[PDB]
DNA sequence: GGAAGATCGAAAAAAGCACACGCTGACCCGCGTGG
DNA sequence: CCACGCGGGCGGTAGCGTGCTTTTTTCGATCTTCC
RNA sequence: UCUAUAUGUCAGCGUGU
């Protein structure tokens, strides 16, 4: 279907254009010179060498490279076939399928905050603002601050007192995943109770450092928030640092 | 030595004691040196562009008829200056026209005389320039043209350590690696055969080769072997007896000499045996006629009798042919001599293996193997074998290829052609024969006489020769093509080859990085950076292991310290201070040649090669007067190695101690107490730094800082001695001495300052004066320092008070405590400039333009915006504001330029660039309007400086004339020339002089309208865009919680709390600390060298204290003198001596104004101060000599228990902003192929939860958490309105869904001709 | 103690790249003034440790990948097969140490059948109770070497493993819940210390230590000329016992090794009991 | 495609396969393909009258 | 999204999967080494049927 | 005494090479043909 | 000098490449073992 | 969340590991 190979516009009045795209232009017009070519009753020789270029074009669109040589692009490289975005590290299994970029994340470096509990961490305020926006949103529109969700939008981007009372009482009991980049096991991501803090930088427990394998020079963690009540539950009574 | 004005403005204070031979060469001159050979007129056609045309050119055509050939190349005036490229984006290049004349010979005779000459200038493309700095203008952007470093071509013996054949065995190789040409194998096959592979394809027996180099079976084995004769006496056949040949071997037949029984039947040979055989000078002894069967035939030999060959070459003989040679009459044999170890019968078997068994059949098997699928043709095959190595076009040994290929093979003579010989063959297969039997051994791949380096002017030069056998490729077709009457030589060449190659070079190699412009030192670092991967390279993914070591070899060539961490480690390397590349290109390092016993002070540059022979002591040792050794065994490294020696073996001495490190590493103090970890990290960090709100010189120093800041460009240094005429905060005029003055000269040098302009890494460059208006200056003195830069010398960072104790955790790991009171003074405050650009182009649709009305905005979104569309100078603008007011037709739909969401900051500086044909805004009107205002002020004042001097000496002429001086002050300025006198020689050359005033004014015209014509002229730009809006804002990022900070000793950490002032801790007098840092990471860490800084740090601090003191009670000029004078000489024997003497009394006050903050402190890296040095000069202040005080808690205000570590360390802000790393989203853009939120910060994408993460939720057992993190959070756009829809209502509840991924992959399987479906059932 | 020898003594002899130790050691503090060879002498050791641990990684997360996915498909489905087959344990006796003892081995783990006390013919303990701390006190106190544990390799349950061959879930103190992927668990414990491994590629007689009884294991042997032991075997093993009965010692005598004592014979530390010729084989 | 005619022998293959404006010879298997005399006396012969897809 | 095309190739052209992929599928079900099928498929050498 | 299977070392082909994040540049057919 | 529309390895009257490890498949050469 | 802002790869790097 086109819309998996989409022609994406260059946003400089040309298009850029996928492997796939040249490679099917490839075979269908080595299909339409066979087809003329076999109308026109054309001797044995021709013939045949234009039935071996079509197989060699279809076997290049199937899998480039498999046999003999790849078919080189415009700026000289191995084009992109059907079984080349399929396989590989940057095929679709290992990287849409096995992993996938979520939302309602976010990634911040660490420091240390001594006067945090074992099931406490800090999150900064706008950082907590931009996560849990559709939850402000919903208790806005609960409580009749607001009508609609363009009045709340408002309010929200205008950062009125309202707004931050809002964002306290949403998350009192509400645990985050905080992770780290190299997750060798599983205490490299932990549930921890988000308590608002003034900065950019989210606060860490000292003594979970040593499951994290996290030192505060320079590292960067990231965050995310179970958005339904079943991983709020998960959160809270499996992957909380206390348990762990 | 009397120091110059900047430095007698502040002299830092040397605590080295070696003695100095050799003062630090130019830092940025491995980059010079190599491009200038590339472009520099040589009359000897060896290096560049001359050597590459001599190469290249004459070019004959396919008959006899025409030649065309090169004369002599020119490099034009570059268009625009490096400033004038650099603003408007296009590439500093400079034009290249070459002579070339076209020859027209006389086909009617027979002897081919010319006929007809034609001469002249072609154009062959733009050539870019390379600026003094050592950097590149590509686009508008600075780039660096890393060297790289390589295997010198050659030949190159090496040996598997046993890892094939499974038994231990060690196969050997030999490669003869050309500069351009076909590489060449001899490999042993564990068979004991030679194999010769070209080009890395299927192997073929060395045989085959030989046997196409036009010799025979018994040629080849008469080269490869030798021969024992068995001739025929009387009786017996006794044979010419050679003692050597029965070396380890038992004789089972005995032997008789003389009648003498040396050696019975059975017994081993001895040494006492061989002896006893040489004193008898036994030539004849007796032989069996079964041991002559063991023997190999080595000559062919034919029956006269029957006419036929009785044996052919190299094969086993056999009793029947014994028999056959007897009967037939031949007197003597010859046999090839074999031996197990001594002489392998690898070359008999290696014949005997190929089938090839003459020239004609050894050259089609070539061809077959070079060429399959082609027709063995006699005349192709031969022609590809003479073309394959013994064409001077195809194949090419340079000259340090041929050294190395003579030098390797024991050859007396170091020069010789580029192909390649026989003989050459002959002698590699010979060498790795002897290499086989035991005698020889292979050579070292890491070794740096093995490697060489690389610089921009040879891989220039590389390039542009492909892109000439191209054009000449293409001449000759159009000459073998095109008609012999009206051929101009511009027509015949085409310049785009040329052209495409030089910027394919310049700026999409992978050896052509971006420069970074962090701080003048990571230029300097990047200049001076030596890259192994790279085209003709190492590759990062198989680079190995082995290579990344530290070899031997590198002392004094290669800095271990400085490195890249990470996945290409050891593989980028820094330059040391001292290290040089020869004429060949291999590195090579100074030292001091010893004679006698005594040091002289001679330099001799020792390459890698050469350094072994000869053995060299370390620097750090000691050295009374006339340089002789005071201790009788002294440490020296004699060949890879380190040992103690006697005082006269010795032969060289390093320079200084400082030759091992770079300039990264010889920038960090106390450099001998880090460990080598901390150094390397230390060293790759400080490169990050970023330039600070003032630049603070660092009070602990190693004293190469001025080298730094004056060897790279960031800084303006005087070119002539002169006064300073007027100095402002942007430009300097400095009027040059007279004897410096050029003849016919204004005599003033202007010097423009770049002032808030962005660098590479979005970072502010500006050049504050530090001179003063009516200051002499002299020639190389730092006019205005530029960014990191204080007063001529290199200020990374700040100093800071520290602490070293624990605090209430806030400290823990590695993290940092830093005080109120840095935040107020704006310490670490910096400046970011980010560029954003709004394009206008031609749409189909309708031509877009920047209009101020914009469809559907507030009237206050408009209050920034002008009349023109753009944005106000100076106007603060906040996230969504709008800055260039672009409308595309539709009936027009918005287009404006907003800033990013979360980008703030000033606008600073506005840019228009405007196709030519295109009406002018008068924005850019403004824009070029203030331009030639700034280029009629720079010529004007010349020009009233020259008018000044001729109305000068007209007034004098007219008063020695007819002495009128007072009626010239009457009269106006410009009408002294209108006065006319009597009719004399002083008439003459009043008219003359009138003549010169008016041809200057003209020429002063000329000049003003060439500057404004070029301002003017419309810019270069890609197809189908007309304008192009440049909009620079200014952001000032604070120090806050999160941001990374470290210090030069490999110790890092963020902010964790920015403490009130009271807080800190509190001496006896009350000042509290700005930064506290944990001592856990100290001892761990082995780096000690962060606590000998702080002590000296303390002490320079309490020395800067007693100056300020002193200035502060307004003590007389006596004092002071002497208190710094006693501060100048305390040391041991230090090298430095200062005398304030001869200050003439008004420098000293200036010296002491420079003090008060601190006394900077030269630490060399590894001969700096003691700690008894340390201590005397903490008890030259008022401070404890232990380095460590009593303090008190901010808090809380009880004692401390134990004494703290406080003092004044040099800490650095990198590069890794808090706020730059933050980053959220909720909901946002999707891809448009898998439906899954976006990727990055700027493009406001989610995070990535990889497999890693995956598996760790899966151990965790949570299941209703993945699945919403894998579903309805990224793929299930149903699931994400109704998680949206729900949240928004109050109801936590999901749908699982169809994630979109998996219909992808399914539909590819599909359209894979895979039937893939899911059953209901 | 080895990083503060370093800072107030000596740093000591260090290796080139290859692996052999420099001649001339380094005699100088960090307190103190390192000169430029002690310096470039220890950049070799420092260069192969930084580009062992820059190269280590790639290795180690392919291997932790690799474990992961042949084990993602195992979790506990069951409580008991009721399989009596198991694993036999022993604390791991080599040369003249000993490394783990049994209780740490035997640790949260349940048994595969009644182990008995020695020599009483008595159940010590059940045949499937999980020994917690008190039944691995209990076992120890009688001198007890060898028991048998139900392992997952044993496990009889198809499509998953029980609980009870599981044992103990190693995080908690009760037994494994059913549901929890092991697997998973399993792959992600073992690749963890990964990184801190190395990729690096760097006698005629037995001596005895301790003193206690002596056995040979898989031994016929014969009476010399002088009355001294010979064995005729390959595979001959060593056993030095305590009092208490539990094995402390073991070593493997090769072929045509002299006997000094017999079995059973007592025997003092540092003294030899077999000595053989290494070079020649008699 | 084009018919050429010629000896390797007077000339070689590589020389006319860098023949400019010539793209590569039409082989199958490792040598290049020989083309009968009877095919080219057929097309020789061979005279069509058709149209194509420009026109 | 979801609809596909095909194009009607006027010779059949064999997959590339079934065949490069060792063991050969199709060589496996013919029981004739790889370089004879290569051949006939590429136009090398005529197959009997 | 010739074929069959067999086996064994050697040559060729295929698959892999940790994760996460941030930044920059450099394209994203060229050319004979036509109007 | 403003589109344009199909083969494509590029360019040339040939050659370009060239520093990893492990596993799987097949082949030539022998061998060896017999019916 | 189809309310703004809705591309890809290659090369060079750097950071945490
Ligand atoms: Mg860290
Ligand atoms: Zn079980």
């Amino acid at each position: 279907p086109p819309d998996l190979r989409p022609l994406v516009p260059l946003d400089g009045g040309r298009f850029a254009t996928s492997d796939l795209n040249d490679l099917y232009r490839r075979v269908i017009n080595r299909n339409n010179r066979l087809k003329r070519l076999l109308d026109l009753a054309a001797p044995d020789i021709i013939v045949r060498n234009e039935k071996r270029m079509l197989q060699e074009a279809v076997d290049a669109l199937l899998d480039n490279g498999r046999r003999g040589r790849a078919i080189t692009g415009s700026n000289k490289r191995p084009l992109k076939s059907l079984a080349d975005m399929i396989k590989g590290k940057q095929g679709r299994f290992r990287q849409n399928l096995l992993g996938k970029r979520v939302d309602y994340s976010g990634r911040s470096v660490i420091t240390v905050g001594p006067y945090l509990r074992l099931h406490q961490c800090g999150l900064p305020k706008k950082m907590a603002l931009e996560l849990f926006k559709p939850f402000i949103y919903g208790k806005l529109e609960l409580r009749g601050l607001a009508t609609t969700i363009k009045a709340a939008k408002k309010m929200v981007e205008r950062e009125e007192a309202v707004v931050w009372d809002i964002l306290d009482e949403v998350i009192r009991e509400h645990p985050v995943l905080l992770n780290r980049a190299p997750t060798l096991h599983r205490l490299g991501i932990q549930a921890f109770e988000p308590v608002l803090i003034e900065g950019k930088a989210i606060q860490l427990h000292p003594l979970v450092c040593a499951a994290y394998n996290a030192d505060f020079d320079g590292d960067q963690m990231a965050v995310h928030v179970p958005l339904t009540l079943e991983a709020q539950l998960e959160a809270r009574a499996l992957m909380m640092s206390t348990n762990n | 030595m009397v120091y110059s004005y900047t430095e007698k403005k502040r002299i830092r204070k040397d605590f080295g004691k070696r003695p100095q031979v050799l003062d630090v060469p130019y830092l940025l001159s491995i980059q010079l040196d190599s491009f200038q050979k590339f472009i520099e007129q040589d009359p000897e056609g060896q290096y560049g562009l001359e050597a590459a045309f001599r190469s290249v050119f004459p070019i004959q055509s396919y008959s006899g008829n025409s030649e065309l050939q090169y004369v002599s190349y020119r490099l034009g005036e570059p268009v625009f200056d490096v400033q004038e490229c650099q603003i408007r984006g296009v590439t500093y290049s400079a034009p290249l026209r070459v002579k070339l004349r076209l020859v027209i010979y006389e086909r009617e005779a027979p002897e081919g005389t010319v006929k007809d000459i034609k001469e002249q200038e072609v154009y062959m493309g733009e050539i870019p320039l390379m600026t003094d700095n050592g950097t590149f203008v590509i686009n508008g952007t600075e780039r660096v043209i890393v060297s790289q470093l390589h295997r010198s071509p050659g030949v190159f013996f090496d040996s598997d350590k046993g890892k094939t054949h499974s038994s231990g065995k060690v196969l050997y190789n030999a490669r003869i690696i050309p500069y351009r040409g076909s590489w060449l194998d001899f490999e042993f096959d564990p068979k004991d055969n030679l194999f010769v592979r070209i080009d890395r394809r299927r192997k073929l027996p060395a045989t085959i080769i030989l046997r196409a180099l036009n010799y025979t079976t018994e040629q080849i084995l008469d080269l490869f072997f030798e021969k024992v004769i068995f001739e025929i006496r009387d009786n017996k056949l006794q044979m010419e007896l050679v003692p050597e040949r029965l070396r380890g071997e038992t004789a089972s037949f005995d032997i008789e000499a003389n009648g003498k029984v040396y050696v019975e039947k059975g017994r081993r040979i001895t040494a006492r045996h061989i002896r006893q055989l040489e004193k008898d000078d036994v030539k004849l002894i007796e032989v069996p006629v079964e041991y002559i069967a063991g023997k190999v035939v080595a000559k062919d030999y034919i029956d006269e009798s029957t006419g036929e060959l009785i044996c052919a070459a190299n094969m086993e003989l056999s009793l029947d042919l014994l028999a056959k040679l007897s009967q037939s009459g031949h007197k003597r044999i010859e046999t090839l001599f074999t031996n197990d170890l001594d002489h392998g019968p690898y070359i008999s078997e290696t014949l005997r293996v190929d089938p090839t068994n003459d020239r004609l059949s050894a050259l089609v098997e070539i061809y077959r193997m070079m060429r399959p699928g082609e027709p063995p043709t006699r005349e192709a095959a031969e022609s590809l074998f003479e073309n394959l190595f013994f064409s001077e076009d195809r194949y090419d040994l340079s000259a340090v290829g041929r050294m190395k290929f003579n030098r390797s093979l024991l050859r007396e003579e170091i020069e010789g052609s580029g192909i390649l010989s026989k003989d050459d063959i002959i002698d590699v297969m010979k060498k790795l024969i002897d290499i086989r039997n035991g005698k020889g051994e292979v050579d070292d791949i890491d070794h740096l006489g093995n490697r060489r380096i690389r610089s921009v002017g040879e891989m220039a030069e590389n390039q542009f020769r492909v892109g000439l056998v191209r054009v000449e490729r293409a001449v000759k077709e159009r000459l073998s093509l095109g008609d012999l009457d009206t051929l101009m030589p511009q027509d015949m060449i085409n310049a785009k080859p040329i052209s495409a190659a030089v910027k394919e070079f310049f700026g999409s190699s992978q050896l052509s990085q971006f420069m970074d412009q962090n701080n003048p030192l990571s230029e300097i670092t990047h200049k001076r950076r030596i890259s192994a991967l790279g085209p003709g390279g190492l590759t990062r993914e198989r680079a190995g292991f082995e290579v990344r070591d530290v070899h031997p070899t590198h002392y004094g060539r290669v800095c271990p310290i400085e490195t890249p961490e990470g996945p290409n480690i050891g593989l980028i390397n820094s330059l040391s201070v001292y290290a040089q590349t020869n004429e060949y290109g291999f590195l090579e390092t100074p030292y001091r040649k010893v004679t006698d016993g005594v040091v002289t002070d001679e330099i001799h540059y020792l390459s890698a090669i050469e350094e072994g022979n000869y053995v060299i002591a370390q620097a750090n040792s000691n050295l009374d007067e006339e340089g002789h050794f005071v201790e009788d065994l002294v440490t020296c490294r004699s060949k890879g190695e380190s040992s103690l020696f006697s005082r006269d073996q010795v032969d060289y001495m390093d320079v200084s101690t400082q030759q091992v490190v770079s300039v990264g590493a010889s920038l960090i103090p106390f450099l001998e107490h880090d460990d080598a970890n901390r150094a390397l990290m230390g060293a790759n960090m400080q490169r990050q730094a970023v330039p600070t709100l003032r630049a603070d010189k660092p009070l602990v120093g190693t004293g190469m800082e001025r080298a730094v800041a004056v060897d790279s460009g960031v800084t303006a240094v005087a070119k002539r001695g002169g006064v300073v005429q007027y100095v402002d905060a942007s430009r300097i005029v400095i009027k040059v001495n007279e004897d410096e003055m050029y003849p016919g000269e204004a005599g003033i040098d202007i010097y423009n300052l770049t002032k808030y302009t962005r660098s590479n890494q979005n970072t502010c460059i500006n050049q504050m004066p530090c001179v003063s208006l009516g200051e002499p200056v002299e020639r190389g003195d730092v006019l205005a320092d530029g960014p990191s830069t204080d007063l001529g010398e290199l200020a990374l960072g700040q100093n800071m008070r520290v602490a070293f104790m624990p605090w209430n955790g806030y400290n823990f790991e590695d993290s940092i405590l830093v005080s109120e009171r840095v935040v107020q003074e704006d310490r670490f405050t910096t400046i970011h400039i980010q560029e954003l650009a709004c394009v206008s182009r031609d749409t189909k649709l309708g031509p877009e333009e920047i209009t101020a009305d914009i469809p559907n905005v507030g009237e206050a979104a408009l209050s920034k915006l002008d009349e023109s569309g753009i944005v106000y100078i100076g106007a603060e603008v906040t996230g969504g504001d709008i800055l260039v007011g672009k409308v595309t037709p539709k009936d027009v739909k918005d287009s404006s330029l907003r800033v990013p969401n979360g980008v703030s900051g000033t606008v600073i500086d506005v840019q228009v660039f405007t196709r030519d044909g295109v009406e002018k805004d008068k924005r850019a009107l403004e824009i070029e309007e203030m331009q030639l205002k700034q280029a009629k002020k720079d010529l004007s004042e010349e020009l009233q400086i020259l008018e000044a001097g001729l109305f000068s000496r007209i007034r004098a002429v007219l008063v020695a004339g007819g002495v009128e001086a007072e009626k010239l002050d009457k009269l106006p300025r410009d009408r002294w020339l209108e006065l006319g006198l009597t009719d004399e020689e002083k008439q003459n050359q009043l008219e003359q002089l009138a003549e010169q005033y008016d041809e200057l004014k003209h020429e002063f015209e000329k000049k003003l309208e060439a500057k404004r014509r070029k301002i003017t002229q419309g810019d270069d730009l890609a197809p189908g865009v007309l304008k192009i809006v440049k909009v620079y804002l200014a952001v000032k990022r604070r120090i806050q919680p999160g941001d990374k900070m470290a210090g030069r000793h490999g110790n890092k950490g963020v902010i964790s709390k920015i403490n009130p002032i009271e807080d800190m801790p509190y001496d006896e007098n009350g000042t509290p600390v700005d930064i506290v840092l944990n001592p856990l990471g100290v001892p761990s860490r082995m780096n000690i060298g962060q606590i000998l800084e702080t002590h000296l740090g303390m002490a320079a601090k309490g020395i800067g204290d007693k100056i300020n003191a002193m200035l502060k009670q307004q003590q007389e000029v006596a004092k002071l003198r002497e208190f710094i004078q006693r501060a100048y000489d305390l040391g041991a024997d230090v090298r430095q001596k200062v005398d304030l003497s001869t200050f003439s009394d008004e420098e000293v006050m200036r010296l002491a104004e420079n003090l008060r903050k601190g006394m900077p402190i030269a630490t060399p890296v590894f001969d700096g101060a003691k700690e008894a040095e340390i201590k005397e000069l903490l008890k030259l202040g008022d401070l404890p000599t232990s380095g460590q005080i009593r303090l008190y808690d901010g808090r809380t205000g009880e004692q401390f228990e134990r004494p703290v570590t406080v003092g004044y360390m040099y800490m650095l802000k990198l590069n890794h902003l808090v706020d730059d790393k933050m980053h959220a989203r909720s909901t946002g853009s999707y891809s448009l192929v898998t439906q899954q939120p976006l990727g990055g910060k700027a493009q406001f994408g989610g995070q990535r939860f990889g497999e890693m993460e995956v598996w760790a939720l899966e151990a965790y057992g949570a299941a209703y958490t993945l699945q919403e993190m894998l579903t309805v959070k990224s793929d299930d756009v149903n699931g994400r309105t109704k998680m949206y829809k729900n949240i928004v209502d109050g109801n936590h509840q999901m749908e699982p869904g169809m994630p979109e991924s998996f219909n992808v992959l399914l539909k590819e399987i599909r359209s894979l001709g895979i039937n893939i479906e899911l059953e209901d059932e | 103690a080895a990083q503060i020898r370093q800072l107030a003594g000596m740093r000591g002899l260090m290796a080139k790249p290859d692996g052999s130790i420099i001649e001339t050691p380094i005699t100088a503090n960090f307190r103190e003034g390192l000169n430029v060879l002690q310096y470039f002498i220890s950049t070799h050791g420092a260069r192969k440790g930084l580009a062992d641990t820059a190269l280590k990684t790639a290795n180690s997360g392919y291997l932790t990948r690799r474990l992961v996915d042949v084990a993602q498909d195992l979790v506990v489905t069951e409580d008991d097969c009721g399989t009596h087959e198991g694993i036999m344990m022993t604390p791991v006796i080599e040369g003249g140490d000993v490394k783990e003892p049994l209780r740490d081995r035997v640790l949260g783990r349940v048994t595969a059948e009644d182990v008995l006390k020695p020599g009483t013919a008595d159940i010590l303990v059940p045949r499937n109770t999980l020994l917690h701390e008190q039944w691995c006190d209990l076992l120890e106190e009688n001198s007890v070497d060898a028991v048998k544990v139900r392992s997952v390799v044993s496990c009889d349950t198809d499509f998953g493993v029980c609980a009870h061959c599981y044992g103990r879930d190693l995080a908690r103190g009760h037994i494994i819940n059913k549901g929890e992927a092991i697997g998973v668990i399993a792959a992600q414990s073992i690749g963890e210390p990964g990184t801190q491994l190395t990729m690096r590629t760097f006698e005629s007689s037995i001596q005895v230590k301790n003193k206690g009884s002596i056995k040979l294991s898989n031994v016929k042997s014969v009476v010399n000329s002088s009355g001294k032991l010979v064995i005729t075997s390959r595979n001959t093993e060593l056993k030095l016992i305590d009092e208490f009965g539990r094995t402390k010692e073991s070593y493997k005598v090769p072929y045509g090794a002299v006997l000094a004592k017999g079995d059973g014979e007592q025997v003092a530390g540092g003294e030899t009991v077999a000595n053989w010729d290494p070079h020649t084989m008699p | 495609y084009l018919f050429v005619e010629f000896d390797p022998e007077v000339i070689h293959t590589t020389t006319i396969n860098a023949t400019r404006g010539v793209s590569h010879f039409v082989r199958f298997g490792a040598s290049p393909a020989i083309v009968p005399s009877a095919v080219i006396h057929q097309l020789s012969v061979y005279k069509p009258k058709d149209i194509v897809d420009p026109a | 999204r979801e609809r596909m095309g095909h194009i009607e190739l006027a010779s059949p052209t064999a997959h590339i999967w079934f065949l490069k992929s060792l063991p050969s599928r199709i060589g496996l079900l013919l029981d004739m080494p790889l370089r004879d099928i290569e051949r006939v498929l590429y136009f090398e050498s005529y197959v009997v049927i």
